[PDB]
């Protein structure tokens, strides 16, 4: 299956800086323009939020300062302003075939 | 598996030795299916062709597209088929799905982003799910017998499949190039076997 | 309001067999997947499988394909995951959540019930 291997582990953030979050799938998974790829917010004690569909697609509801970015095999979550709120940690998904997987994960932490 | 995205299997020399066949990831027999698919061939206004044979032990063409010269598309689930008249055809690629369920025995046939009536057909059947898939050729035994005057010639890409009846929403995002997944045959990660004089080349459709 | 609220948390030993549930609310239930995800204590995410009520059929990571069955109910909206001779690995916070079945982005989550085992 399609291992995703995100990086790093945890980032330390002042509040207004810019959040920089990688994914690296062992595969391509861009075909015809989009890209398979989604990124989630989980808080402490609550179930993952989707933030951004297909690389980039910024969920409704979402901050204008996500915004996911990527093609082919590498991919990053960008938070610009980083925000108190933004204190979560962050998983990488692909849609691409069965079985989906996720990433590690990454914590941000200000 | 293959990305086949953006390339399709090119079939140029009637055969009955060019083939190829896919390999799906099948258990439990199917109670429903769509198949959605892209072709370009001349051949519609000269003889019939197989778009998509399914065959299994227990019946070669358990599921079958077919295009026959003076009536049109036709579409057999089961070794029973229903007409999909198109009297006057022209010339392009031409994207098709099909859908049935079982416990409606509903047949959908959308061609180019249009449904056509739906029909009805093998209401409660179940379809194998040791499957021969072939693209190329028309079975008259599991896995073969093929007939060189039912090949098809031209080109053949885009051949998803799932589970399930897509909905018109679905059907036209699918139409339309939008992002989807396949649960039962997935052209981005495709396995399957070539056989002949086959090749892998760039598509000629958007 | 879309919501899935699942069954809480379940308190079991070694050698048995728990049942969590997922009642879907506000939405068609037909027109989504229902898929199932582990996450430990801490740790990761692991994708158990989906069910199509539609069609009453399931897919699982290999690692689960005998561990778990899922199951749905058309007439109460309510997702199930058995989790079958379950160990002391098994104790995590089990998830079901919605995608439009074609696309398989996870577009609501339930709360997670935690079994501890």
């Amino acid at each position: 299956d399609i291992v995703l291997t995100q990086s790093p582990a945890s980032l330390a953030v002042s509040l207004g800086q810019r959040a920089t979050i990688s994914c690296r799938a062992s595969q391509s998974v861009s075909t015809s323009g989009y890209s398979y790829i989604h990124w989630y917010q989980q808080k402490p004690g609550h179930p993952p939020k989707l933030l951004i569909k297909y690389a980039s697609n910024l969920d409704s509801g979402v901050p204008a300062r996500f915004s996911g970015s990527g093609s082919g095999t590498d991919f990053t979550l960008n938070i610009h302003p980083v925000e108190e709120e933004d204190a979560a940690t962050y998983f990488c998904q692909h849609s691409w075939e069965l079985p989906l997987t996720f990433g590690a994960g990454t914590k941000l932490e200000i | 598996q293959t990305d086949m995205s953006r390339k399709a299997f090119v079939f140029p020399k009637e055969s009955d030795t060019s083939y190829v066949s896919l390999k799906a990831p099948l258990t439990k027999p199917l109670k429903a299916f769509t198949v959605c698919l892209h072709f370009y061939t001349e051949l519609s206004s000269t003889r019939g062709y197989s778009i998509f044979s399914y065959a299994t032990k227990r019946q070669d063409n358990e599921i079958l597209i077919f295009w026959s010269k003076d009536i049109g598309y036709s579409f057999t689930v089961g070794g029973s088929e229903i007409l999909f008249e198109v009297p006057e055809v022209t010339v392009a690629p031409v994207h098709i799905c099909t859908s049935w369920e079982s416990a409606s025995g509903i047949v959908e046939f959308w061609v180019d982003g249009k449904p056509r009536v739906r029909k009805s057909l093998k209401k409660g059947y179940t379809v194998g799910a040791e499957a021969s898939i072939i693209l190329g050729q028309e079975q008259d035994s599991f896995g073969g017998n093929f007939e060189g005057s039912q090949s098809l010639v031209g080109d053949i890409g885009n051949v998803n499949m799932w589970d399930f009846v897509l909905s018109p929403d679905e059907i036209n995002t699918i139409y339309l190039g939008g992002p989807f997944s396949p649960n039962v045959l997935n052209w981005r990660a495709l396995k399957y076997e070539v056989q002949g004089e086959v090749f892998t080349k760039p598509q000629l459709w958007p | 309001q879309v919501q899935l609220q699942q069954s809480g948390t379940e308190l079991s030993k070694p050698g048995t067999g728990v049942k969590m549930s997922c009642k879907a609310s506000g939405y068609t239930f037909i027109s989504y997947w229902m898929h199932w995800v582990k996450q430990r204590p801490g740790q990761g995410l692991e994708w158990i499988g989906y069910i199509n009520p539609s069609t009453d059929s399931t897919d699982y990571n290999q690692n689960f394909k005998d561990k778990a069955t899922m199951t749905v109910d058309k007439s109460s909206t309510t997702a199930y995951m058995q989790l079958s001779t379950i160990t002391s690995e098994d104790s995590a916070v089990y998830f079901c959540a919605r995608s439009h079945y074609l696309s398989w982005d996870f577009d609501v989550w339930g709360a997670g019930t935690t079994v501890t085992v």
